[PDB]
């Protein structure tokens, strides 16, 4: 059935209620068979599914929404696999003492419109390996693809061995229905993804909470380094799904050495650079009421030109600009989701350090940081860039996100998603989720 | 008949790649490990590199460094009683040319010590035959090897030679079951070097590779792979003789073209040439490499040719013949004009073999090597009596006769140019 | 059949367990369980990661005869060697001739 | 505690919540009886989780 | 062809049964991946061709 | 009807190995040995049989 | 299909991966030129289109 | 994984569809 207003959500969250605690009693051996049947469903269906979330939403390309949505599908079925999270866990038996395990209860959900599906398949598969369930509640412009996902999960874990309404969603959504998800008596959780709009709000709802954010990220580039394979990186990692992948590239700094040289180089292959009264034309529209435009969120580069006025020939990539001041009111440095950068100019090494760490701190969260330079005759600055950043990530001549196929770029690093925090307030790092903080643990002792 | 193609299972190689495939033999079952290495490759840090790797993990190592230029027979013999003394499963070699071969045999007698030494020199003597077998092998050991210098490839090859210590006597092995479960080609290791062993090694590839052409035993599989050697060495050594470490590209692709044509020479046997240098380079004391570096250019007279003494029903029908297919070399590689014959292509080939000996700075003849005129006419006789027997002429086409195999060693000693 | 806290001096009660207090918690919700601090809360870790250089790899089986004549040679090295039980597939035009 | 949770900060808390004591029939009296008497009267009742 | 593909399934379902064959296909489905391995084959078999 | 289907397979299956992004220095000698071999003989091993 | 896709790997061709079949593997075009002398079907003189 | 240029829906049905008339695709 559908859920429309709030005279039946009280009745959506009570039927699970009854299931989760028919869940609660299995055995080892007969969830790791749901596990494995809920996972091949998400990857034999990968295009049938990317290409639904394209023709309502707006934005994106069709080639790069099918290479991660078997991302994540499969190295959460490589690394998950035996780690023992039901029954018992260890047995010292000096003077006897045991660690069994218990669930904490219902799992409440938000999803954004920038990947409306690949953030719905990493919550089905770690919400039904723990013994607990989930409750979703998308974004309006998405409604169709994020609730087609969470079917498929469903009806192939149904004739499995599982009972029969363990995940549910919302129909039809709007905010004042979404407040009422939140201060529920009987959910205790909130995965709350997206920009600085929503994850603002739930880590104050009297509640624990964790969300998976975005803070703009810099790239440094020193005298020392190649300038023929670190401008083509750069280029790669940003026209990818067009600029919406989760820790992308936003910042160039560079040191005045080369900077008559790293200018015109990107001119030649996919740049257009602006200077001049195009400047602020540009500067006027991806902020409109002191937050950001949902009118150019994914979309391609030369359109965002056509909002301004000017043209621009089609083949083009990226939009570059170039600045000097950096805080709030320039708005180059808050992140955008969108095909654009920006260039700053600085002295030497040891100042351009000083210039990224006020740029992490502007947007709440560290995630990565990335540097170009030579690993093999500088062993001392790779090394001093280690005790000055505040991220989780620190990488040497490699780009952010990662790439497509047709190369060896390293494997086993997990994905830009699925790296949340704790808190919103200064120097605070993230780490990793998974089956381990969904899992409290307890002692006997006799 | 049947001709074959026999590998090892594994050839790992690119700059950067011992630490990773020694992963490799640690997250499977291998627990205690021995080395066999070099003197001079064990007073410097070559051999630690290793050795620290599989500590950290935890393996027990015992180093064993007592193998000279050549093995004698007995000290080998010390290895065997330190084989069965600590138990081991990995038997990891190290060097180039000499320390592999007897890091070979030591293997053969930790997992039949009962096997006397009578028995395995005249069953298995030249692989051509089939008739016997040889034991299994591998049951509680596997062998691994690595690479140090560029020119010998016996990394890949089923060639083992040792020497006995009463008489003076060789005695080789060759059969198809001594080879290596994984190989290692890595070039990091070769960078500092100095500019008198990267061409002797890298004018032995050329010569150990322009025979596997030539034989008959060469089929549709060797043929290939020997001419993409022949081409790497043309654009490259003379660019790694001039610059050395400056150049660090050029030195990898001579590294990872020696092992390259060693899988032409393992199924199809050598020439001649690789025969006379032997005895010339273990009895004045020259090193392998020079030695045939100043013969190859006075055999290629003496195999083309009407030959009145050749065996009959091969070399003559089933194979083609010996002239023609050095021609297809003159044209491959690029050293003709469009419109030639026969005759003018083998000139510019050999023309081609003079101006590389120059730039490189090796010698002409044998006399301005080191060797007086005192031991080469009493001597001639019991050395061209040993090239007959030491495990050649089943290649090289022209069956060759022992009254004239002496020119070719007197007139490569006052510099003349053999002619009929 | 244990007390809460512990005993005194005097007795042999059990010792490897921890203080009562240095253990706390998350939240004031519900259904919240605790856990014991100590030096792993006060410690954010990173990683950094440089660019290795690949490797290639050229594979293949032990051994490859061929030449005319050469199915039933080869076919007797199997059986002098310890080997008794030998199954075949095969398609199906292949077994109603004679091949 | 409960005013330390909000205060737009992150935080954790050791608190106390009154635990209970169960006793069954198939039990000893004789012994579980005088060790909830000791535990109790240690520091007055004042440690925590008494 | 056609029976050569089927002939290499025949064999690791016959030395490991226990293992299904929806594991074997979300492991290993590309040859550049060099992380997770495979189980050792060659024990009670050797397959000629 | 079946030494032409087959043939030219061989053809397809060798001029993509020497044009691709995982090629080395080995794999393209024996590559390049496969179609020197299947012009000098093909076309005689249909016609005559 | 071999007779028309050869054609469409010797262009511009906008989309490119990078940092491998652009500056660590040389090109590909140049490659289909190479199987044309070592094959025989080309005259002493001519240029690479 | 081979085949260098980085390939695109759009321009794989024009091979599919100018091979089954006889044309010969060009740009
Ligand atoms: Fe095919």
């Amino acid at each position: 059935m559908a859920v429309t207003n709030v005279a039946e959500l009280n009745a959506l969250v009570e039927r699970v209620k009854k299931a989760q605690r028919e869940y609660a009693s299995f055995t080892q051996e007969q969830v790791d068979k749901i596990f494995r049947a809920a996972a091949l469903a998400a990857a034999d269906a990968r295009i049938p599914l990317a290409k639904m979330a394209v023709a309502e939403s707006g934005m994106g390309i069709v080639e790069d929404k099918v290479i991660k949505n078997h991302f994540a599908s499969e190295y959460i079925y490589n690394a998950y696999k035996d780690e023992k999270t039901c029954g018992v866990l260890s047995e010292d038996d000096t003077f006897g003492t045991i660690t069994i395990a218990e669930p904490i209860g219902i799992i409440c959900g938000i999803v954004p419109t920038t990947n409306p599906t690949s953030t719905a398949i990493f919550k089905s598969l770690i919400s039904l390996k723990t013994r607990n369930a989930i409750i979703f509640s998308p974004h309006p412009r998405a409604k169709d693809a994020t609730n087609k996902a969470a079917d498929i999960v469903l009806q192939a874990a149904i004739a499995a061995g599982a009972p029969k309404d363990l995940i549910g969603w919302i129909d039809q959504p709007s905010v004042e229905l979404s407040n009422a998800l939140m201060h529920h008596p009987d959910i205790n959780l909130i995965l709350a993804t997206g920009g600085p709009g929503m994850v603002k709000a739930a880590y104050s709802s009297g509640k624990p909470a964790i969300g998976v954010g975005a803070g703009n990220t810099p790239v440094v580039i020193d005298e020392t380094a190649d300038i023929k394979r670190a401008v083509a990186s750069v280029l790669m990692s940003k026209t990818f799904d067009n600029g919406v992948i989760c820790a992308s590239e936003q910042s160039v700094v560079v040191v005045d050495s080369v900077y008559d040289a790293v200018r015109e180089r990107f001119a030649t292959h996919g740049g257009y650079l602006l200077q001049g009264k195009e400047l602020k034309a540009v500067q006027d529209v991806i902020l409109k009421n002191g937050a950001l435009n949902a009118a150019i969120v994914g979309q391609p580069a030369y359109k965002i030109a056509e909002l301004a006025g000017f043209s621009v020939p089609e083949n083009t990539k990226i939009l570059i600009g170039e600045v000097t001041v950096v805080d709030e009111s320039e708005p180059f440095a808050h992140e955008k989701l969108s095909p654009t950068l920006a260039m700053y100019r600085a002295k030497d090494f040891e100042d351009a350090v000083e210039k990224a760490e006020k740029l992490v701190a502007m947007g709440g969260i560290g995630h990565t940081s990335c540097l170009y330079t030579d690993q093999d005759n500088q062993p001392a600055r790779v090394s001093y860039f280690g005790q000055k950043m505040k991220t989780a990530r620190i990488l040497i001549n490699t780009p952010a996100s990662q790439g497509g196929i047709g190369d060896l770029y390293n494997f086993k690093l997990a994905p830009s998603l699925t790296l949340g925090c704790g808190s919103w307030g200064g120097n605070s790092i993230s780490e990793n989720v998974g089956p381990k903080h969904l899992i409290n643990k307890k002692t006997v002792a006799k | 008949n049947m001709l074959w193609h026999k590998l090892p299972k594994s050839i790992y190689f690119r700059r950067g790649s011992l630490p990773i495939a020694l992963d490799e033999v640690i997250t499977d079952g291998h627990k205690r490990a021995l080395i066999v290495t070099d003197r001079f490759l064990f007073n410097n840090g070559y051999a630690d590199q290793i050795t620290s790797v599989l500590k950290a993990a935890g393996v027990e190592t015992e180093v064993f460094f007592e193998v000279e230029a050549d093995p004698t027979l007995s000290i080998v013999r010390k290895g065997a009683e330190l084989a069965n003394s600590f138990k081991p499963d990995v038997i990891i070699a190290l060097g180039g040319g000499s320390p592999m071969d007897a890091a070979k045999i030591m293997w053969v007698m930790y997992e039949h010590p009962e096997t006397h030494f009578e028995e395995l020199a005249l069953r298995f003597m030249d692989i051509r035959k089939r008739i016997y077998k040889f034991p299994k092998m591998g049951v509680k050991a596997k062998m691994i090897a690595v690479t140090t210098t560029s020119g010998t490839g016996s990394e890949v090859t089923p060639f083992a030679v040792v020497t006995d210590d009463a008489t003076g006597q060789k005695y080789p092995l060759a059969d198809y079951a001594l080879t290596p479960d994984m190989a290692i080609v890595d070039a990091n290791l070769v960078m500092d070097m100095p500019k008198s062993l990267c061409a002797f090694g890298g004018l032995d590839a050329v010569t150990h590779a322009m025979e596997a052409y030539v034989s008959v035993l060469a089929s549709e599989f060797s043929d290939g792979q020997a001419l993409q050697a022949l081409k790497l060495l043309k654009e490259y050594l003379p660019a790694s003789y001039h610059e050395g470490s400056k150049n660090p590209v050029a030195r990898e692709r001579v590294h990872s073209a020696a092992t390259i044509a060693g899988i032409a020479f393992a199924n199809a046997f050598l020439g001649v040439c690789h025969s006379m240098a032997h005895k010339l380079g273990s009895q004045f004391h020259i090193p392998h490499g020079l030695a045939n570096a100043l013969l190859i250019c006075n055999v290629i007279r003496y195999n083309a040719n009407d030959n009145p003494t050749k065996q009959t029903a091969f070399s003559q029908y089933d194979r083609p013949q010996a002239r023609r297919r050095y021609a297809e070399i003159a044209d491959h590689l690029g050293l003709s004009a469009p419109g030639d014959r026969t005759a003018a292509k083998i000139e510019k080939l050999l023309a081609w073999l003079e101006t590389l000996k120059a730039e490189l700075g090796i010698p002409k003849s044998i006399r301005e090597a080191g060797v007086q005129e005192a031991d080469f006419l009493a001597n001639v006789d019991k050395l061209s009596e040993d090239a007959f027997d030491d495990q050649c002429t089943g290649a090289n086409p022209r069956y060759p006769l022992i009254s004239e195999l002496k020119q070719i060693l007197l007139d490569t000693y006052y510099g003349r140019d053999y002619v009929e | 059949n244990t007390p809460a806290s512990q005993g005194g001096i005097g007795d042999l009660y059990n010792f490897k367990l921890a203080p009562s207090l240095t253990l706390g918690c998350g939240s004031w919700g519900g259904n919240s369980i605790s856990e014991n601090v100590g030096p792993k809360h006060l410690i954010n870790k990173k990683t950094v990661a440089k660019r290795a250089e690949n490797m290639l790899w050229h594979k293949l089986p032990k051994s490859i005869y061929f030449r005319r004549g050469s199915l039933p040679i080869a076919l007797d090295e199997v059986i002098t060697d310890g080997h008794k039980r030998a199954l075949i597939v095969t398609d199906r035009f292949l077994f109603n001739n004679g091949y």
